[PDB]
């Protein structure tokens, strides 16, 4: 449980992304992180790093969050 | 505002067995829900995150599911440690809002309060001040009523009362109940009476003295 | 790792106004939002608002618009929270917590309010001791009466700590703005007065200790 | 690709592990990581990070590898 | 050991096309195969590791693949700054080996080369040293002779060649050849030549000059 | 980010031994395995060994054992490379790289390792003319002959650089142990002998610097 590996965001992308390209996403919130972060899940299940403050990021939240 | 709202303000259980606690959303929150617990002298800790996600410090007897507008925090095993207090939380959105916590106290046998009546101390007369104190001593379970009566009347101004929180120990609980008059008023008086209502007796306990008489 | 340390405690004015901080440590107050939390005994937990110490934007509960105002230093890493023109409905105990997402998983200890006009004062300590029906079972039960004093807190012993089971110190109560508060200590009838019984009142805030020996009658 | 977060590993596992409880394993070397290791992937899906230098880690590694 | 070997040492490639790279091991190390990138002054720069994982700073175009003993790296659309030997290295058991090495060259039209000759000049003969320079200059293929007549004799010793690495615009090659004798050899003939063998032709070309005349 | 630094370049004499080094900067070489590796341009890239600088442990080529040995400090952050009896078969370029599985992911830009007995020696510039026959095409040809140096480098470059078309310098040779190079430049007839044509050589080691004018003749 403790030597579990941590996954964290080193960058954040600067480009917004459709919601139609758009499959899950996760909450980084580890102190062992350089900061709290959002790791979206594309179609194709690719992961990008994007920034929790941004209000894209979070409109995408609540979209992901209140679908299915 | 959303409002959250739990099952219970509290739960007597066994050390060991399963422990679940209830909340309930005003509205779909969509799992962005949270759950804390807290001891009485530090700053609530965060237990689980979006429904299901368990802090990593966190023992994996705790868990937490649920949807829509109902969700549930599940202890097996309940350890010691995790007496406490329970509240749940929701980050849907603004303003946040948490539940009115749920409390955790161990049971145990039923025990009558050991009563106590003091009289005013010399030091205290001396400055014009009276007050009578009692004190009512480990008695389970927690509820229990204390009345005053001086020659026979019942007073209910200049009292002031004070619990303690279930005892590591035994498991039992504790109050101290003053009654505080001018000194003029307590010696304007001869009976002082303290009287104890509890589970443990259709009648209730009570201890007097005469202020006459030593 | 992370860590939040506040302020502690605060003894102001009603009417007064009262700015509390919250310096961190072990992160960076830019990377996220920093909260305030209200907790009273009786209403319980409250969010109160968040600021992003990136942009100085805060965001808050309306029903404290007017009241509390927050602010942030990146360069100091701390947070601020500023409560105007107190009134006792206001003293309670205020966390600062870390949160980008909502919920909290780094906390303050917290920093308790008491909206008081009391000044330092230091406490009374009367004893107490049996009456002359009372001294007949099997252990006997002598307490402490400590008033009068502000602010909190006032600890308390006996027999210099040398005398730990059987004691119970009950929570200080505000009767009119001087808190009172009492222990109990319960030894065997054999041990009592033969032995000696003495309760030790401690108030830091007064730079006082008092001892208080226990004699029937 | 840039944006793409990156596992690490902040403790290695102090008790070895039995290669019948192994799946397999993933190389880390990010130097945005503290320091190179290794990441079993258990038979239960759970993930533990070891040191690339202890002999039974390397000893895992090969059988993994020399596995199907 | 494990030998690393790879099909061929060099390839002539058009910018845009694929090229494909071939590695085989003296044995199965499965695919703990490693690739490397090379440009004539600097460390080589891991490019593929695993066989298939690609290092992050790395374009995509670039890939790899294989198993057993046989594996293979692919780049698409190749672009110029792609032009450099690549290297094959395995790490399946000490002692660590690489590959021999695939140098990528761009694919161009023929090109005979430009020859010039020169006679020592009057400064070096001043030190008793005779050298006769020869370059022959942006050639098309890599491939080329150069064979020194004194007189009519064909000579070996005392000659030094160098070569320069294709050229980042014209995609040629060029080359020095350096004739050194002592200034009493130097005079005591006459003839001095220079022959290129070269794909552009059938027969060689020749430069040359007397001693004795201007 | 991760960075390898190397002692770059040096000159050592024949059965003499030699100690490169190679410091870390960016990492703890405490926490990976650091490997030297040999490379030659005819022969290619040759692992010689590694050192676990944690336990200061050392795995190597047979074919190495006994003229080298590895070793490292881990409060210098640095990896070190001992060669013993040196021979014209140990001349070549070493680099240092970092890699607890066995490939290396980075490494230093190397160390150049010449076996010679030669001394710091200044350059010889010559100059390269056409003669009386070869006067005729529409671009002309000429050329720099720099023998006689060591060490290396040798830049040159022509008219103080401002004529840069048409230039091939070529690669240094050893020759007997001293190093000879040449560089050639092709401009048009009109330009040639009518402009200055002058070819620069710079021998940093022997703080020499030589301007030779092409004269015909």
């Amino acid at each position: 449980a403790i030597n579990a590996p941590v996954t964290c965001c080193y960058n954040f992308t600067n480009r917004k992304i459709s919601v139609q390209r758009l499959a899950s996403y996760r909450r980084i919130t580890s102190s062992k992180c350089p900061k709290e972060a959002v790791i979206f899940k594309t179609i194709v299940a690719k992961e990008i790093c994007a920034d929790p403050k941004q209000k894209w990021v979070q409109d995408s939240m609540d979209h992901l969050d209140k679908q299915t | 505002d959303i409002q959250m709202t739990q099952s219970s303000s509290s739960f007597s259980v066994s050390l060991g067995d399963r422990v679940t606690i209830t909340c309930k959303a005003t509205e779909d929150i969509y799992n962005r829900l949270a759950w804390y617990q807290q001891k009485p002298g530090s700053a609530p800790r965060l237990l689980i995150s979006g429904a299901t996600s368990l802090e990593t410090g966190v023992p994996s007897r705790f868990s937490g599911s649920g949807s829509g507008k109902d969700y549930t925090l599940s202890i097996t095993s309940l350890q010691t440690e995790d007496v406490a207090t329970y509240y749940c939380q929701q980050f849907w959105s603004a303003p946040y809002t948490f539940g009115g916590g749920t409390k955790l106290e161990i049971k145990r046998a039923d025990a009558a309060p050991t009563v106590s009546i003091f009289p005013p101390s010399s030091e205290q007369l001396t400055s014009g001040g009276a007050s009578v104190v009692c004190f009512l001593n480990n008695f389970y379970p927690k509820d229990i009523n204390v009345k005053w009566k001086i020659d026979g009347s019942e007073r209910q101004n200049g009292v002031l009362n004070s619990w303690t929180d279930q005892d590591s120990k035994d498991s039992t609980y504790s109050m101290s109940s003053t009654l505080t008059l001018t000194k003029d008023e307590y010696e304007r008086h001869n009976s002082y009476t303290c009287e104890a209502t509890h589970k443990t007796s259709t009648s209730p306990i009570v201890k007097s003295f005469n202020r006459n008489e030593c | 790792e992370v860590q939040l340390q506040q302020s502690g405690a605060e003894l102001v004015k009603a009417g007064a106004s009262v700015k509390l901080s919250c310096p961190a440590s072990g992160l960076n107050i830019k990377d996220t939002y920093m909260h305030w939390v209200k907790q009273r005994p009786e209403q319980g937990l409250e969010w109160i608002g968040r600021i992003d110490p990136a942009n100085g934007n805060t965001k808050f509960d309306p029903k404290f618009q007017g009241k509390a105002t927050i602010t942030a230093d990146t360069s100091s890493n701390t947070a601020y929270l500023q409560l105007s023109s107190l009134t006792s409905e206001d003293t309670a105990v205020y966390y600062c917590a870390r949160g980008v997402f909502g919920f909290f998983d780094y906390w303050g200890q917290g920093t308790t309010l008491t909206v008081s006009s009391a000044k330092t004062t230091a406490p009374s300590v009367y004893p107490l001791a049996p009456v002359c029906g009372d001294t007949t079972g099997s252990s006997v039960t002598l307490g402490c009466l400590v008033k009068g004093y502000f602010p909190e807190p006032v600890t308390l012993t006996w027999n210099s700590g040398s005398l730990s089971s059987g004691v119970h110190t009950f929570p200080a109560v505000l009767q009119s703005d001087l808190y009172t508060l009492s222990s109990s200590v319960t030894v065997t009838s054999s041990t009592w007065p033969s032995q000696s019984i003495t309760c030790n009142v401690a108030h830091p805030a007064s730079s006082t200790k008092v001892d208080k020996k226990i004699v029937p009658r």
